[PDB]
């Protein structure tokens, strides 16, 4: 991954995130706990939904064409209708192998790129009361119970409202 | 203190992750031959349905005729008659019943039929005299009674005259006519008379744009169905304002009328699949396939709407991110 | 107040174009730029090539030499044009593979000819027929020399002519099939003629086919045209008995860049290094939905009609 | 995009900006203010002009070729004339929706990340004497007047002369 | 009590520019050549089984033209023709002489098995001066020259059924002599015919009387034709003047191999692709050299050079 | 660079560092140094090679075929057999251009990444005891010498046991 998130600084993903591509794991005063973010699991979805209706039920209608199997020998007119055949289907193998290797190169990218705009998106919101540990953890340095953590998890983590107890056990 | 669940009063852990599963398909990349992803979808199509659908395309089937046996008339083709076809299915064990011919350029009349996709025919009450009508053969016998291609006529000589015949076909219809003749070439010289009194035949068929003229051949050749003797077919198009001319002093195999060109959309096919009541809007010599993946692996030759054939016979798109299961050891 | 705010941002416009992608089918950026060149001139630009109207004639008429197109004498083309309002006023006939002796004159680009003097003794010469009016008299296709006999009969013809030269020459030759086995007589006296036009590597015999055809102009009869490629070194050589339409001489065979190409559309002057049969088209674009066929310096023909390039970021307004 | 700045972190883009592709929009002691950054716009053009020359007046030159429309039927030659032009146009079209495709992919990433470098590029010049509001906006800690905000524009500010204010002002 | 630590990327003397999808010219530290545009100067035959014509075409090794008769029973993967390669027999001419170059050329095989074709009332084996094998009159070796016996030559009525498992390849001629006296004298019978047919196919021919241009004192010519025949079918032949007779079939194969056209060496060497200039080494996924090739070969591509770059950009001081 | 550290805010390539592609040069108690990193050079190598794998020698077996020059003019069917050619070639000329130019934009792309990965990879490690000064190199607040550096570079820093001694210096004058 380019980004170097996935298989990255993110040592690995969670088998038991069942209901999201994406998400949170905490470790507050009261638990334990997970949870998946919709947005940008939504966003690497509908991206690889966009790849899946230029190449899905996409074809062309072709009628008659040229016989490309032969009972006698005949020379000249056939190695030709022969060659044609030969030649076209070798363009299109190429076409196929060339249009996978870069989709999946790019499909392997953009989410690599999805998971990294989540942990920046995170960073930006706890702003001076957490730390980056490393790993995709941040360590906040302030009480955050279950309802704290979704107000981080629903995009209304008001940091000001943390901010001097939080510098306070950062520095002292 | 240890299994303590939680955190020391005044901090928490908020980490970041994705998810991962237990079994991951591998892919192709730029940089990677084989790199393991959550999920992925096959681009190429290589199983086939066993039969060919024919509720979407109209299939007929030939059965033990070949297109070409068909539109000639050897009796036991008589049922295709007033046939028309989107695609037609040659079978395997397919076989010829009538006078042994042979159609120079065979492949070039197939195809050209095949693509008008109808054998709708027009009979002409051409005016023959001097010459005896509707010879036959014990090499194309229908019922016990010897016979001939149902869109052929065969003429010989009546009495001792075999004349210089001359007939025209005014084309004054709105589409392009087509004809079809031959000439016969017999065994030997003794029946070249016999038959067609002069000793050497031609016949000229022409339009006010081209001509063609052939000559019989003379000579043995292999006995098919007790038959030393030989036919072959030739064809002509007449254009509307356009005018067909036959000159012929002996030997010839006249038409019967025209057979009506449209412009087609329709094909020929060699298939030994079984054809059925289903769906698919794509026909190979296999049997059917569905048309989902852009590409397949099944049969490069196909009628319809169909995927492009590759040599490759499965391609991976990746429809999920890098997979890094979280048990190195399960 | 002693802080300040620096923000950071990008431009976008009222309205964007939308644009293709590898996940999105549709998409504004702010501008785009169209790849596919969709409309023509309407004429067919005379000037970065030399194009030839053919008005009344084919190429094929134009080098037999056919009364009415001897104005292209020793003319030469990149590009011939054929209109659809052509015709043939010269003695009815036909060409086996006529296709491919029409592609191969317009590729030469050429119809220089040269006479030769050939030796037809025993024979009477210069043939012509009503259907084919000159001017005002009973013609024939100019570059063709029509031998009958010379009243008591028509001996065994057996002429030659070596190529002297170090390109090809191009010899067009022909067979006259009569309407009726009296008139075989009255003009070629023997009961059947023959043409074996031969060099010293290849051979062509065509055998004449006495019987009435269709009516064109007045004549029942028709002539057959052939063709024959001699190479340096080489010697011509025709034997007939018969039904001879001799050639008079040879064309010159380049090696060429020239072509031939129906159309219907006005030739006039403009800038253009591109043709069709709708006319010119700008090359500026790498491809075009026009026409398939051309000739020139020419984008690639697809089917498409529109592909907008993204000459811009993602266009977000306010 | 990929770098999930455009159409992203930042919300929308200035109609108001007609000077340049990037730039700046600050508030201070002397009020508001716009200014266009040449450099990050020039880089972005310079790459989108690059495209442009390998697929504009790019064109092959072909002479006599094959009959591609025909009077008679014929049979197996026209055929194959047909379908050996008819495999050309769909090999072309297919050449031709894939290369815009890509292109305009890869043009909206590299637009993306112009905007990221120079977000980047001015968050080291600040260090420690602001903070990432969101939005792409910084917080500057100090008073910093049109002088200060060009040096910032220009690549010269100097961090070290307003540490002491802006980090008293972040922690106390 | 402090420290610095910088981050960085080696960078070369000399790079090497690549293009790019926004760079026409871009440095790189290093990049490797795609296109292969040098050959090594001769064809290598260690790899293939190269077989050098020297003097003779394909066609006249099947035929036997004297000269040719060292290439009898011989086989390749590629026959190679060289542009010095004379005919040296009796004068002829092959109707669609690229259809039967390509057959056999393909089928990579001169196998030919002679058949006991039964000619009564001919005379078999005739030769011309055209056509020296040795001192002595000859003629194609693989064919069989007809003329009449005593005072008269029959309408011969001959078959050969194929009992094979393969198809056989039967080449056969007509005679066209130079005028109506040597017509009646080698044949006596005023107009010659051939019919050569199968149960499926025939084809008849007409010679054509009339002289054509001195070949090696011959002002005759013969033209050659071919009839395949198919495992259960039965070829018969049917003349009654200037037949050119066979001798027997030759045995086609669908095989691999080939025929080309070129003047280059041919020496010990080891390469697995082939073209007129001489071999070409394969590491590189496209060439320049010739479009004409045989083998394990790059693709022909109009470009001499695309360099594809293995390093990062190259940012010196 | 989409990144822009390579050919951006990394100023320039160290043609001094002849042994890894990426690496570190450092100023501490002890002298100066510098070390490659390995893992971050075999990133890139091992996707480049992957690559050239990819392409080269993946070559088809094609044996008999048309013919491709003459002697003798003909017309319809010789102009197909050239025209046909002709197509292809101009095909395949096209893949290869293409094909070049999107790897090399790759190639470039890719390279640049590494970089920036290994320099927010050393920007995790140090935490709060360093600032980033530009030019891609860090100040490190505390006394670290070669062994302190070899644990950065080993990815086993523990920035606990300088931090007190780091916070100390950055917040002071
Ligand atoms: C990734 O792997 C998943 C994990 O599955 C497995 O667990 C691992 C540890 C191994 O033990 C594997 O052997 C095992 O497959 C896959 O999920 C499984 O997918 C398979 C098919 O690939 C499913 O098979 C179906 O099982 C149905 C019944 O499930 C229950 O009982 C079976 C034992 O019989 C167990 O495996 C399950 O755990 C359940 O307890 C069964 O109903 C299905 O057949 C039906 O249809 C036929 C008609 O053909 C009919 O005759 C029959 O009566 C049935 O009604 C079928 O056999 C399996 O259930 C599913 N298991 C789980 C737990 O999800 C997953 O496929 C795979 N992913 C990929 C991409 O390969
Ligand atoms: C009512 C009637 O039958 N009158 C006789 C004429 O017959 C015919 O009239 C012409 C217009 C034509 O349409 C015929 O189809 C029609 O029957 C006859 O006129 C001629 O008849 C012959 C018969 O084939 C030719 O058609 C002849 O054609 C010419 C020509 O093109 O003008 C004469 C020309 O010199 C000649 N060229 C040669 C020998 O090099 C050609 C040539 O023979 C043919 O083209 C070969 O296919 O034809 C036409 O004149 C007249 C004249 O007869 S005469 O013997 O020529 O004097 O006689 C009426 O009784
Ligand atoms: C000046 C003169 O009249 N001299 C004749 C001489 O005629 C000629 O010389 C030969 C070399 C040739 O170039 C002729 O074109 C030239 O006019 C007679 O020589 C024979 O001529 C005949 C033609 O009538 C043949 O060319 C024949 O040559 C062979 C040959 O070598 O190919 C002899 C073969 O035995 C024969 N093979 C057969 C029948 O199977 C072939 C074959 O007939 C021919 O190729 C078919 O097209 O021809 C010359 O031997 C010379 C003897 O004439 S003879 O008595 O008829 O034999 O008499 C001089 O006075
Ligand atoms: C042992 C013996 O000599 N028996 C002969 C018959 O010889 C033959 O047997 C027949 C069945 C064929 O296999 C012949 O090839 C074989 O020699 C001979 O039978 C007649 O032979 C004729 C050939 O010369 C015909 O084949 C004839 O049958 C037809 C046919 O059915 O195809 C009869 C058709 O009416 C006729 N059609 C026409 C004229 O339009 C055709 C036609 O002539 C040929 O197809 C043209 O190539 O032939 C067959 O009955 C007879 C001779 O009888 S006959 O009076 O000459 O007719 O004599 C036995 O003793
Ligand atoms: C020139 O030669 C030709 C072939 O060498 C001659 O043709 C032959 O003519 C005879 C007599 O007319 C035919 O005899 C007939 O053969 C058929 C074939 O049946 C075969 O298959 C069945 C299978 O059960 C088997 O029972 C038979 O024994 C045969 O093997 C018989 O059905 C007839 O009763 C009859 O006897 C030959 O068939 C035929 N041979 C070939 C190869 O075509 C021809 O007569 C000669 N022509 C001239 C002008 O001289
Ligand atoms: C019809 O005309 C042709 C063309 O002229 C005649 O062919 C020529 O025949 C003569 C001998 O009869 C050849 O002469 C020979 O030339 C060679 C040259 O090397 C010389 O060595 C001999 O001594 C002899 O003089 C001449 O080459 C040949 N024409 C060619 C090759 O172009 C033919 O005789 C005529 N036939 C009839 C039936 O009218
Ligand atoms: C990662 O590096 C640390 C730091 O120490 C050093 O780094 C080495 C790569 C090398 O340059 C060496 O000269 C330098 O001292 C390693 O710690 C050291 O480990 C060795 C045993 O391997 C001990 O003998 C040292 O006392 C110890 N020093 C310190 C200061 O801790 C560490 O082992 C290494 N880890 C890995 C996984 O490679
Ligand atoms: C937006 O793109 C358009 C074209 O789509 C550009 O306008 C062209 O600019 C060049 C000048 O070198 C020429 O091709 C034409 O004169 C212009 N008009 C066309 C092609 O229609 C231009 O780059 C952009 N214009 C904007 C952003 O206003
Ligand atoms: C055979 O018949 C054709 C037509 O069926 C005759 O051609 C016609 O000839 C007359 C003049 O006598 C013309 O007015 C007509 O235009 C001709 N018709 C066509 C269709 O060409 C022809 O004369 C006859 N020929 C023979 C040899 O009998
Ligand atoms: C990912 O792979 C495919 C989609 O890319 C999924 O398979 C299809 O799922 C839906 C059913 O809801 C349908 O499109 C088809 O019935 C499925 N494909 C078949 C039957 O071949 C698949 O579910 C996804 N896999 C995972 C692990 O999420
Ligand atoms: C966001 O959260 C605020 C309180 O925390 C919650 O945690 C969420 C995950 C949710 O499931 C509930 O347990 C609580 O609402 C709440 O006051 C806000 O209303 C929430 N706002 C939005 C827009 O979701
Ligand atoms: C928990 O926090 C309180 C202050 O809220 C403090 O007095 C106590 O010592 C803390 N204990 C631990 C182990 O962090
Ligand atoms: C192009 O052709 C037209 C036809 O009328 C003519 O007027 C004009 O002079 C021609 N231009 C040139 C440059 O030959
Ligand atoms: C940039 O701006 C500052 C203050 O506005 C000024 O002092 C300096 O000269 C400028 N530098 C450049 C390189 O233009
Ligand atoms: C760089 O590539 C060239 C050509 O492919 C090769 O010869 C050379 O050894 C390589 N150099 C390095 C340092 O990898
Ligand atoms: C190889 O042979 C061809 C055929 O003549 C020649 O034109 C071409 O330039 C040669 N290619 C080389 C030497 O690479």
């Amino acid at each position: 991954g380019i980004f170097g998130a996935i298989a990255g600084f993110i040592e690995n993903g969670w088998e038991g995130m069942v209901d999201g591509w994406y998400g949170f794991r905490y470790q507050n005063s009261e638990g334990t706990g997970q949870a998946a973010d919709l947005k940008s699991t939504q966003a690497a979805i509908d991206q690889i939904n966009g790849k899946l209706n230029r190449v899905i039920e996409r074809t062309n209608e072709k009628f008659h064409q040229i016989e490309k199997e032969f009972s006698e020998v005949e020379g000249r007119i056939q190695d030709l209708e022969k060659y044609v055949e030969d030649t076209k289907i070798d363009l299109w193998s190429y076409n196929a192998e060339l249009l996978v290797a870069l989709e999946n190169q790019h499909t392997i990218d953009l989410t690599d790129a999805e998971m990294n705009k989540l942990f920046e998106k995170t960073r930006r919101q706890l702003r001076e009361n957490a730390e980056d540990m490393g790993g995709g953890c941040f360590k906040i340095y302030h009480k955050c119970d279950n309802a704290c953590i979704g107000s981080i998890r629903n995009g209304t983590y008001d940091h000001y409202i943390y901010r001097d107890e939080a510098l306070n056990n950062r520095f002292q | 203190p240890d299994q303590n669940p939680t955190s020391g009063n005044n901090t928490a852990t908020l980490c970041l992750g994705h998810h991962a599963v237990a079994n991951g398909t591998l892919v192709k990349t730029i940089t990677d031959d084989q790199i393991e992803v959550t999920n992925a979808t096959e681009l190429v199509q290589s199983i086939s349905i066993g039969k060919i659908c024919n509720n979407s395309y109209r299939v007929l089937d030939g059965r033990n005729c070949t297109l070409i046996d068909a539109m000639l008339g050897d009796p036991h083709c008589d049922d295709f008659q007033y046939e028309n076809w989107d695609l037609f299915i040659e079978r395997s064990s397919a076989f010829s019943n009538c006078y042994p011919y042979d159609i120079p350029d065979y492949a070039s009349l197939r195809s050209i039929v095949a693509s008008s996709g109808t054998l709708e025919f027009t009979a002409e009450g051409f005016t023959w005299t001097g010459v005896t009508q509707n010879g036959g053969s014990g090499a194309c016998k229908r019922g016990s009674a010897d016979s001939f291609f149902s869109r052929l006529n065969w003429l010989t000589k009546s009495g001792n005259s075999y004349p210089i015949l001359n007939v025209t076909m005014p084309n004054n219809k709105n589409f392009d006519k087509l004809y079809i003749w031959g000439i016969h070439h017999p065994s030997s010289n003794k029946e070249q008379t016999k038959l067609y009194i002069q000793e050497s035949g031609r016949v000229t068929v022409s339009t006010e744009r081209s001509q063609q003229t052939v000559i019989p051949n003379i000579g043995s050749r292999p006995w098919v169905r007790g038959q030393s003797g030989r036919i072959s077919i030739y064809w002509t198009i007449v254009k509307p304002g356009d005018i067909l001319m036959i000159n012929s002093n002996g030997n010839l195999v006249a038409p019967r009328g025209y057979f009506k060109l449209r412009t087609g959309k329709s094909s020929v096919m060699r298939s030994d699949a079984l054809i059925d009541t289903c769906v698919s809007e794509c026909i190979t010599p296999n049997g059917s396939i569905p048309n989902d993946k852009p590409f397949q692996n099944v049969n490069k030759i196909t009628y319809g709407k169909c995927p492009k054939y590759i040599r490759q016979n499965t391609l991976k798109l990746a429809t999920g991110m890098r997979n890094v299961p979280e048990k190195q050891i399960r």
